[PDB]
């Protein structure tokens, strides 16, 4: 179906649920549905992409070395990873996910998992 | 208890800590 994305967050810890919730709870109190970005991820262990729906133009991309975190929030569309933007600075990326946020998350997972391999690999 | 239920439960209840973060972390 539909991936949107909501847009990224300040946050004050890499890790946890309790962060992403509180991340997801600000950005869905001050944003209504219209104003979501419809878009979709391109997803390899290197980088996300984020691009817009049709243009595909680039609204974010991020290396997976420095993905601290992922989840899928409370509720279930939701998903969300935190990004380590520099030694102690933490950013919140969000995605409301049609018809659940499932095959997103183990898809960034997936990413991380490879790209660990890659960090063994490469000091073997 | 569905295939796609369980490792979704997870997700929400404890996440994904990215070992590659970790890792290179540590050093």
């Amino acid at each position: 179906f539909q991936v949107y994305y909501l847009g990224n967050v300040p946050v004050a810890k890499p890790v946890g649920v309790d962060v992403i919730n509180g991340a997801l709870e600000s950005v869905l109190s001050s944003s209504s549905r219209e104003q979501w970005t419809p878009s979709h991820v391109s997803v390899a262990p290197a980088t996300l992409t984020i691009l817009h729906q049709q243009t595909e133009a680039v609204l974010g991309e991020c290396r997976v070395r420095f993905l601290s975190f992922l989840a899928v929030g409370r509720d279930v569309h939701t998903f969300a990873f935190i990004m380590a933007a520099g030694p102690a600075s933490f950013c919140c990326h969000m995605f409301w996910c049609e018809p659940n946020a499932a095959s997103l998350s183990e898809a960034v997972q997936a990413a991380c998992m490879l790209r660990y391999q890659k960090c063994l690999d490469a000091r073997s | 208890v569905a295939p796609e239920e369980r490792h979704l439960s997870k997700m929400q209840q404890n996440g994904y800590e990215n070992p590659t973060y970790k890792f290179f972390e540590q050093m």
